[PDB]
RNA sequence: GGUUUAAUUCGAAGCAACGCGAAGAACCUUACCAGGCCUUGACAUGCUAGGGAACCCGGGUGAAAGCCUGGGGUGCCCCGCGAGGGGAGCCCUAGCACAGGUGCUGCAUGGCCGUCGUCAGCUCGUGCCGUGAGGUGUUGGGUUAAGUCCCGCAACGAGCGCAACCCCCGCCGUUAGUUGCCAGCGGUUCGGCCGGGCACUCUAACGGGACUGCCCGCGAAAGCGGGAGGAAGGAGGGGACGACGUCUGGUCAGCAUGGCCCUUACGGCCUGGGCGACACACGUGCUACAAUGCCCACUACAAAGCGAUGCCACCCGGCAACGGGGAGCUAAUCGCAAAAAGGUGGGCCCAGUUCGGAUUGGGGUCUGCAACCCGACCCCAUGAAGCCGGAAUCGCUAGUAAUCGCGGAUCAGCCAUGCCGC
RNA sequence: AAAUGUUCA
């Protein structure tokens, strides 16, 4: 029950409230399965390097958009107030699916 | 290869009669990386060499790349303004290379229809005597005697 | 005919088929990334400045 | 720490320093005077020392300038007898001009 | 027609993102514009108090946005006002709330943005067609770098025939990843044209 | 025969399907 | 390229122009042509005065644009009553100051790029030499991928480069269990699907591992040769990264910018055309000439990516393309897939053929207002040149070449046989 | 023992 999926670009600010997040949850009762590393998802574009006409000679590019999985097994009221409010995120993104 | 002597690949055994040849030879057979469809074609090639002769294939084989390899050859030699034919020994390295390749190169010039067939038959015709390949290697051979005049420079 | 362009494409004018991207830094019409709505020259400008979130040299 | 890579690269380092040095350390302000034994081996010390108004007692023999040199012992530039007399008693008059002393120094090699 | 953005090469290491805020492929193309027409109008109004870098950051559907200035005094004054009004614009071209901290400079000129500038602007002064260089890479120097370049490029002095005048002090190692090597352009415009400008300002390295 | 259309490689080539290459 | 054309747009010009800008020309895009229209203008900042003013729907004309015409409205403010009157956007006309130019010059420029060349080089500080330009250092021997290192030496050091620091791939570990699995027993509608389980695999995070460290040999040393161990060595395999500079290199048509130039037009709008022309020349490619091949049925084994007015299972009509229905999927959970070459069975039997598919007629489908110029597919019928290519000429040293298929950006659709990737 | 093998801001 409850879970709750983070994407981000960095994967270190990403695993970082990754964890803030169980830590928090537990430090409540509650369950928690680990953050499970899901496949990340790459976008690549690759660009002429220059304005006018050079075909041949360009620079690859990419956004790694990276993804983190925690559920929290046994949730209640006190596993809420916590991770409904305490936040952390500032390139980083959260769904909560329950 | 300006550094140093090149330093030749070290083949995989025959999964059949083992032997490094045979793969050196299938290997020659095999275009486009589509082996196994080549590694088949020299095996398939018995029916040709087995109740055709009874001699077992594999000696066979080994018997027509000794009498399809050559032992000498013309290069062209960079004179001024000259370039001749220049006799020259050829390298035990060679001889098998060269070997295989008109072995194989002599059997795709046959007209039997059937690549299986083709080969076998120029390994068997090779196997001692006639043969496209050995009259390929026979004239390799002509050369370095019909210019046995410009040997006086070798390099 | 630059900003003439630029305008007239933002603008609706008819239907769905006239319209275009067409890069939102310069004018460009052509190489522009419906993902960053920027032109193959912006992309790299911005992206080598560190303004792109995310994204950086490739590398693999 | 250090990168046993550089480790090399510096303890190779020291190695060519400590023996192109060791000795020259105890320099402090150049010297008040140069000693060398073969003004023409060592034609550059004196051009030097000479350029920087530095005394320059050598002890050459036949095969150098003797107008090169302030202070002269002329004698044989080769043996290491005739060099270890020389050098010896020349450092047995400093220390006695500042203090004791004795013995003779540990100077004999081999002599052949 | 060679050497690749000192900044874009580091990036990922040594150096930091201009503007850090995740994004979905169904907003972060807009999230774009915003960041940018953001930037626009900073650039042009604090440009009097010479602002180098503009971090944005978005958090829940927010926006941060941190001017780092040599002077603050300029975008606030020597008493407490102004600024007051840039909020009130951020918002007045993007219907949102957002906040705008100011920052300051260890040293000023030992950011390349603002020492590719100030003394870049005696260029647009008529003067020091060289030493204007020379001076600003003793500055770097002096404030204690470990190496500084400053580069000019276009009708120097006003000629006819484009020329090139660079600095050269101190180490930079362009090749460098671990180096941390600040950079800056400038862009100056004068009557003869465009000339510009580059900084490279290296620190500490590991 | 990858520019003939009438055929297993030829709409393979063409990224079609038809009478001569069903979606399975 | 050239030649045509009302226009066929402009640039690029040996290598380093020519599947280049173009990572998507039916109208849009477009910069070109013809014809019809608008002028403070498609938009920017403001100033004056009549007035009107947020907005929304029609009628006429017309190809559209445009022009003409008729329908309707005060939250702000004064206590001033209100119907007298001022005002804020803002909308309009008229005038003013200005807008616009893809018009010129890369030989006034910035910025970015190409290129020599990932070549191993290019310099500086003090010292010494020479009247001086300059030299030495950095000439020499050996060694290296390397101005890499070693040994020499009037030089001793240092900088920009080389290398290393960053990413990917190779072996292993720790952390982590809606992907993985009888791996172990259990039940099974015999699908890991259900309990169950983190061991495998895997996903991903920062760590380990390698360095000529060890043995033998040669050597003055650097280093070279060889052997062991090891997943891996002697730079392990690829990337990213391209020094002072050279090309008056490339780009004023991405952008920016000095100067020159046009402002009832060299600016703007619209419909239609054109950029797709065709006696010819060249570049890059695709499909081939076939039996190591082709065709058909069946049956396997990937990787990397992409998806909500999107990918679209599964049904059903149709021979098809598609069309109706319609589940799941915010996607390691659904699907675009299925990979192809391979394997197996059958067919063809050396022929311009069941090789090859051009070309042409005809019948349909789909996107879009619209496919005459000028789209892509499907189906029937045609079925061309080509059975190996002159002088010449290009690519590649290994998981490379060769060959086979898959994905993506752009994108309604697509002229992609291109490009970047697997 | 390279037969020869021109020109151009
Ligand atoms: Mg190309
Ligand atoms: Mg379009
Ligand atoms: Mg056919
Ligand atoms: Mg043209
Ligand atoms: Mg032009
Ligand atoms: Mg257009
Ligand atoms: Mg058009
Ligand atoms: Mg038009
Ligand atoms: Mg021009
Ligand atoms: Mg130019
Ligand atoms: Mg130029
Ligand atoms: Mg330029
Ligand atoms: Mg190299
Ligand atoms: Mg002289
Ligand atoms: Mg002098
Ligand atoms: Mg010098
Ligand atoms: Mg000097
Ligand atoms: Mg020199
Ligand atoms: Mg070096
Ligand atoms: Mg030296
Ligand atoms: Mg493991
Ligand atoms: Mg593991
Ligand atoms: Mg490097
Ligand atoms: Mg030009
Ligand atoms: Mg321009
Ligand atoms: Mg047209
Ligand atoms: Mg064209
Ligand atoms: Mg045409
Ligand atoms: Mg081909
Ligand atoms: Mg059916
Ligand atoms: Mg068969
Ligand atoms: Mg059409
Ligand atoms: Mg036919
Ligand atoms: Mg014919
Ligand atoms: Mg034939
Ligand atoms: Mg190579
Ligand atoms: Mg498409
Ligand atoms: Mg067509
Ligand atoms: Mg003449
Ligand atoms: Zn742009």
């Amino acid at each position: 029950k409850i879970r709750i999926k983070l994407r981000g670009f960095d994967h270190k600010t990403l695993d970082a409230s990754a964890q803030k997040i169980v830590e928090a949850a537990r430090r409540s009762g509650a369950q928690v399965s680990g953050p499970i590393p899901l496949p990340t998802r790459v976008r690549r574009f690759t660009v002429i390097r220059g304005p006018f006409k050079h075909k041949d000679s360009r620079e690859h590019f990419e956004l790694r958009t990276h993804n983190r999985l925690v559920d929290i097994i046994n949730p209640n009221r006190k596993t809420i107030e916590q991770l409904m409010t305490l936040d952390l995120p500032t390139g980083v993104e959260i769904e909560i699916k329950t | 290869a300006r550094r140093r002597r090149a330093e030749v690949r070290q083949l995989q055994p025959d999964l059949v009669y083992g032997d490094v040849l045979v793969t050196a030879f299938i290997n020659k057979i095999m275009r486009d990386g589509k082996k196994n469809l080549a590694a088949r074609i020299f095996y398939d090639a018995c029916k040709i060499i087995q109740e055709k002769t009874g001699q077992e294939p594999l000696k066979v084989f080994k018997q027509a790349v000794e009498n399809v390899k050559p032992r000498m050859e013309v290069r062209s030699r960079r004179v001024g303004g000259a370039n001749y034919q220049v006799p020259m020994e050829v390298s035990p390295r060679r001889q098998q290379s060269l070997a295989l390749r008109w072995l194989v190169q002599a059997a795709n010039q046959r007209p039997e229809r059937r690549a299986a067939v083709r080969i076998a038959h120029e390994l068997m015709d090779a196997a001692e005597g006639k043969g496209g390949a050995v009259k390929k290697k026979e004239d390799v051979e002509r050369m370095a005697e019909a210019n046995r005049a410009y040997a006086h420079y070798r390099w | 005919a630059r900003k003439a362009l630029i305008e007239k494409a933002k603008r609706t004018p008819k239907f769905k088929v006239r319209a275009y991207t067409r890069c939102v830094r310069c004018g460009r019409a052509r190489s522009v990334y419906r993902f960053f709505g920027l032109c193959r020259i912006c992309l790299r400008e911005l992206a080598h400045k560190g303004q792109l979130p995310g994204v950086r040299k490739a590398s693999w | 720490e250090r990168p046993k890579k550089e480790q090399v690269r510096l303890k190779h380092e020291l190695e060519r320093l400590q023996k192109y040095l060791s000795g020259f350390r105890l320099l402090k302000r150049l010297p008040d005077a140069i000693f060398v034994v073969d003004p023409t081996k060592e034609a550059i010390a004196v051009r030097e020392a000479r350029k920087l108004f530095i005394p320059v007692i050598a002890l050459a023999d036949t095969d150098s300038d003797p107008d090169l040199v302030d202070y002269i012992i002329p004698g044989n530039d080769d043996a290491i007898r005739s060099i270890q007399l020389i050098l010896s008693r020349a450092v047995d008059l400093i220390i006695q001009a500042r203090g004791g002393v004795v013995e003779p120094s540990p100077s004999y090699a081999l002599v052949q | 027609g060679n050497k690749i953005h000192p900044i874009g090469f580091r990036l990922g290491i040594t150096r930091d993102w201009e503007s850090r805020w995740y994004a979905g492929k169904k907003q972060y193309r807009h999230l774009l514009l915003e960041d940018q027409r953001i930037r626009g109008l900073l650039e042009k109004e604090l440009y009097s108090a010479g602002l180098a870098r503009v971090d944005i950051e978005r958090a829940a559907d927010n926006v941060a946005v941190t001017v780092h200035v040599a002077k603050p005094g300029v975008v606030i004054g020597r008493g407490g006002e102004r600024i007051r009004v840039l909020r009130e614009e951020l918002a007045k071209l993007t219907g949102k709330n957002v906040a705008l901290n100011v920052q300051e400079v260890q040293n000023p000129n030992l950011s390349a943005p603002l020492v590719a500038q100030r003394v870049a602007e005696q260029i647009e002064r008529r003067f020091a067609v060289r030493r204007a260089i020379k001076q600003a890479v003793q500055r770097v120097m002096e404030s204690g770098a470990k190496g500084a370049k400053v580069i000019v490029s276009g009708r120097i002095g006003g000629a006819e025939q484009a020329r090139t005048e660079w600095a050269a002090q101190g180490r930079v190692p362009l090749h460098t990843l671990r180096a941390n090597i600040d950079y800056g352009f400038a862009l100056a415009r004068t009557t003869y044209g465009v000339l510009g400008v580059k900084a490279y300002i290296f620190l500490g390295e590991v | 025969g990858k520019g003939d259309r009438r055929t297993r490689r030829g709409k393979i080539w063409r990224g079609t399907y038809g009478k001569y290459r069903p979606r399975k």
